[PDB]
DNA sequence: CAGTCCCTGTTCGGGCGCCG
DNA sequence: GGTCGGCGCCCGAACAGGGACTG
């Protein structure tokens, strides 16, 4: 007895054309389960060839999570859309949240399945479930209520979510409530203890609503990863020309650095393993240059109509760096991430890890996932990535070939 | 008109366009027989019906032969139809395979006669299925019908049937859980580890389930005693195998008759383990007629009569059983290709395959190793849905120096090394730290866009020097013929220091194969280096000797 | 400064195999 | 003269994106 919101394609958009990708056996039998059930609750229904439409879907278990989890890669539909969850009912990100002692995040991507879908725009949630060995074609089917990982829910749920939060927000005018997806991230300064007591009366106030686990962050506790030289007390010829490439890279960033006194000490044709002492006017040029690095970039600041991008390094031995920006050289955020799961054993899922940890901090800071550059062979990910994952939302990526320049974000 | 039992599914067409509006073409008389026969016979059953000058829309019709029987098979030219029809979504998402059945008690196999046209069509879209039946005499105005049902020929029919034949097999399916049932379009495996008793209960119960939404289960198609022909293998209670292969005896063979010899190679590879086709599709590169005649080179007919031997032993796989693990074991075959053998028990292969994709311009066996376990855990997971151990052969301590110095991410899952010549392994190693007491290069190259010459050399700090002037070169080549020089003219521990991030792109990713000579000339010089040290340095920046060597090799 | 070109990688069109 | 859909392989042509050099 719900009306529905009316929701159209972009213009000139058709709808998403993505083939389903090859599943395991307990992700297919985790997917059978659930889209019964769901069929039994009249969440889905299954549909016929004639629907050419389809996404990709796959299950996940979440951080210490025992329960499947459905999980659809709508990001071509979530572009087809752009639109409405932006223009028409947007969400508006709170400058607040990145500063609070403790950030927890709640799935209540279950609330969405009580508001109908428009009727004319079903036909594009279409799925396939496939089967081991094509023994049966495949059982598709589309969604009838919000479906989970879709941007536009959150937007029509917006509404229905504001009135659910009044009385908590009244009771707790100091706690910031950022919805993503299907996520929930309450934020708050208070003491660790009492901060989870108020998840729990936010869980309570949500379960007589109609709607169970929790991952805390801690964003004041963030640090960056600046460039950084090495201080050595004895130079070689091939320390200083490292250091002379490290520097030239730099500059590109830090308009203020000089290479003209370092690059002096490299005049003869003399061997690398050979001992350098440092000229006056070079060792000013080192110093000064160590206090460039210190100052923040001029003419940094977070666009709000531009795309964020990350890119990640492979620095070997368990150590992954990456930054965010979103015009080159003008970084919004750096930063370093070691001692992974899987480190010392699995790149693909110490990559996995960083990309969900760096699309978090993402959300957080600005509320935009990033667009990546995997440092990875496509063929490579497009066959673990499924593996690792534990997110309930897919950021974009592309893949890239970058051959080590001269070590520019660790030491 | 009666109705249908089964359901029909909705077809429109794309907005802004109609019917199709085609010419009959002028058909043989033996095959104006064969449609007029059955044209008045399919309309009698109701499945086509006639149409006067309401309707105008015409489109071409043929036939063709059927194999091994003197029936013909209606086909409508729908090209035109096809391009206006909306777009279907194929829910056949790929083909089974006989290494993922499981060994049942009892095993059925038959097929339903004439599936399109035991299906109904669209009530809305009949009116845009119009041909012309051309008589015996070219006065005639002939005959004009509209199918009732799926047409062969049309984009929609394989899609509709497919989805039309679940719909009827889940209440089937549904109450009876234990009964294993293939669906490939026409074609239905049943097997059941149920007594032989009521195997056959359920069969017939299958048979009239069927018959009750006009789906035939004729007994000359019917299979109850092995071996079964499903999906072009032999089904036999413990092992299979795919039907007979013939591969073609020209003595002169043209473009058309590789690709046929090429075409039957890669599906007996499947089970007849070492296949190689690396010589014979050599031959079919910068061709350009398919009628053309090439003659067979000493290395493509080497390849070719091993190939035949191969198949002249009987090989036959087994079936999958999931109590037991899955291992998968990998071999160096020729440069370039690999091949691997998926199994069970010890010699009991469920499939093999190869793999031998050239991925680039520069790689080595680690990397093209890598891309075949790849190819290989996607390709087991399509069938049996789990990843295969892999026995590699390659060193445990081999592989984990390359993935943790390379630069990109990469894995391999679960494995274990096995000692199968020829291993896998790097050809050269470049040190981390520069070398004490070795000569030190500063490399350069330049070339001109225009006079397409060019200079490359080095200077060392032991006053050493060498400049070659080049004809017909780039930039790019220069770079890597300073870095060739500096190898050749350098004892066995020797430090480079280049200004070229092409060629120290290329290098650090430690390549023993490469499309370019000169590339492979770069290795060869690096496998007799005991110790190499690169090194980069920004150029113009009048760094150590590389401002000095820039300025010899600038004209 | 934007314009190329040298290089490499990806994507797609088209032939065959196989199945219904 | 020659129908549709699915999967697999092989090839070349077209597309494309980055780095060093030049008006």
């Amino acid at each position: 007895p719900i009306e529905t919101v009316p929701v159209k394609l972009k213009p000139g958009m058709d709808g998403p054309k993505v083939k389903q990708w090859p599943l395991t056996e307990e992700k297919i039998k985790a997917l059978v389960e659930i889209c019964t059930e769901m069929e039994k609750e009249g969440k889905i229904s299954k549909i016929g060839p004639e629907n050419p439409y389809n996404t990709p879907v796959f299950a996940i278990k979440k951080k210490d999570s025992t329960k499947w989890r459905k999980l659809v890669d709508f990001r071509e539909l979530n572009k087809r859309t752009q639109d409405f969850w932006e223009v028409q009912l947007g969400i508006p990100h709170p400058a607040g949240l990145k500063k609070k002692k403790s950030v927890t995040v709640l799935d209540v991507g279950d609330a969405y399945f009580s508001v109908p879908l428009d009727e004319d725009f079903r036909k594009y949630t279409a799925f396939t479930i496939p089967s081991i060995n094509n023994e049966t074609p495949g059982i598709r089917y589309q969604y009838n209520v919000l479906p989970q990982g879709w941007k536009g829910s959150p937007a029509i749920f917006q509404s229905s979510m504001t009135k659910i939060l009044e009385p908590f927000k009244k009771q707790n005018p100091d706690i910031v409530i950022y919805q993503y997806m299907d996520d929930l991230y309450v934020g708050s300064d208070l003491e660790i203890g009492q901060h989870r007591t108020k998840i729990e009366e936010l869980r309570q106030h949500l379960l007589r609503w109609g709607l169970w686990m929790g991952y805390e962050l801690h964003p004041d506790k963030w640090t960056v990863q600046p460039i950084v030289l090495p201080e050595k007390d004895s130079w070689t010829v091939n320390d200083i020309q490292k250091l002379v490439g490290k520097l030239n890279w730099a500059s590109q960033i830090y308009p203020g650095i000089k290479v003209r006194q370092l690059s002096k000490l490299l005049r003869g044709t003399k061997a690398l393993t050979e001992v350098i002492p440092l000229t006056e006017e070079a060792e000013l040029e080192l110093a000064e240059n160590r206090e460039i690095l210190k100052e923040p970039v001029h003419g940094v600041y977070y666009d709000p109509s531009k795309d964020l991008i990350a890119e990640i390094q492979k620095q070997g031995q368990g150590q992954w760096t990456y930054q965010i920006y979103q015009e080159p050289f003008k970084n919004l955020k750096t930063g370093k991430y070691a001692r992974m799961r899987g480190a010392h054993t699995n790149d693909v899922k110490q990559l996995t890890e960083a990309v969900q940890k760096i699309t978090t901090e993402s959300i957080v800071i600005w509320g935009k996932t990033p667009k990546f550059k995997l440092p990875i062979q496509k063929e490579t990910w497009e066959t673990w990535w499924t593996e690792y994952w534990q997110a309930t939302w897919i950021p974009e990526w592309e893949f890239v070939n970058t051959p080590p320049l001269v070590k520019l974000w660790y030491q | 008109v009666p109705i249908s039992p089964i359901e029909t599914v909705p077809v429109k067409l794309k907005p802004g366009m109609d019917g199709p509006k085609v010419k009959q073409w002028p058909l043989t008389e033996e095959k104006i027989k064969a449609l007029v026969e059955i044209c008045t016979e399919m309309e009698k059953e109701g499945k086509i019906s006639k149409i006067g000058p309401e309707n105008p829309y015409n489109t071409p019709v043929f036939a063709i032969k059927k194999k091994d029987s003197t029936k013909w098979r209606k086909l409508v030219d729908f090209r035109e139809l096809n391009k206006r029809t909306q777009d279907f979504w194929e829910v056949q998402l790929g083909i089974p395979h006989p290494a993922g059945l499981k060994k049942k008690k009892s095993v059925t196999v038959l097929d339903v006669g004439d599936a399109y046209f035991s299906v109904p069509l669209d009530e809305d879209f009949r009116k845009y299925t119009a041909f012309t039946i051309p008589s015996i005499n070219n006065e005639t105005p002939g005959i004009r019908y509209q199918y009732n049902v799926l047409p062969q020929g049309w984009k929609g029919s394989p899609a509709i049937f497919q989805s039309s034949m679940t719909k009827i097999l889940e209440p089937f399916k549904k109450q009876n859980p234990d009964i294993v049932i293939y669906q490939y379009m026409d074609d239905l495996y049943v097997g059941s580890d149920l007594e032989i008793g009521q195997h056959r209960t359920k069969i017939e119960e299958l048979r009239q389930h069927l018959l009750r939404w006009g789906l035939t289960t004729p007994d000359k198609k019917h299979q109850k005693e092995p071996p079964f022909l499903w999906m072009g293998y032999e089904l036999h209670p413990d092992k299979w195998t795919v039907q007979p292969i013939v591969l073609p005896e020209k003595d002169s063979w043209t473009v058309n008759d590789i690709c046929k010899l090429v075409g039957k190679l890669n599906w007996a590879s499947q089970i007849y383990p070492g296949i190689k086709v690396r010589q014979l599709s050599k031959l079919l590169r910068g061709t350009k007629a398919l009628t053309e005649v090439i003659p067979l080179t000493e290395e493509a007919e080497l390849e070719l009569a091993e190939n035949r031997e191969i198949l002249k032993e009987p090989v036959h796989g087994v079936y999958y059983d999931p109590s037991k693990d899955l291992i998968a074991e990998i071999q160096k075959q020729g440069q370039g290709q690999w091949t691997y053998q998926i199994y069970q028990e010890p010699f009991k292969n469920l499939k093999t395959g190869k793999y031998a994709r050239m991925r680039g311009a520069h790689t080595n066996d680690v990397k093209q190793l890598t891309e075949a376990v790849q190819k290989i855990t996607t390709e087991s997971i399509v069938i049996w849905g789990k990843t295969p151990k892999f026995k590699l052969p390659i060193q445990k301590e081999t592989w984990e120096t390359w993935w943790t110095e390379y630069w990109q991410a990469t894995w391999i899952p679960e494995w274990e090394f096995v000692n199968t010549p020829p291993l896998v392994k790097l050809w050269y190693q470049l040190e981390k730290e520069p070398i004490v007491g070795a000569e030190t290069f500063y490399v350069d190259g330049a070339a001109n866009r225009e006079t397409k010459l060019g200079k490359a050399g080095y200077v060392t700090n032991k006053g050493r020097q060498k400049v070659v002037p080049l004809t017909n070169t780039t930039n790019q080549k220069t770079e890597l013929q300073a870095i060739y020089l500096a190898l050749q003219d350098s004892g066995l521990e020797v430090n480079i220091v280049t200004n070229s991030q092409y060629a120290l792109g290329i290098i650090q990713a430690q390549p023993d194969k490469s499309e370019s000579e000169l590339v492979n000339q770069i290795i060869e010089q690096l496998i007799k280096k005991e110790k190499v040290y690169l090194a980069w340095v920004p150029a113009h920046k009048g760094i150590g000797g590389n401002e000095q060597v820039d300025k010899l090799v600038s004209a």
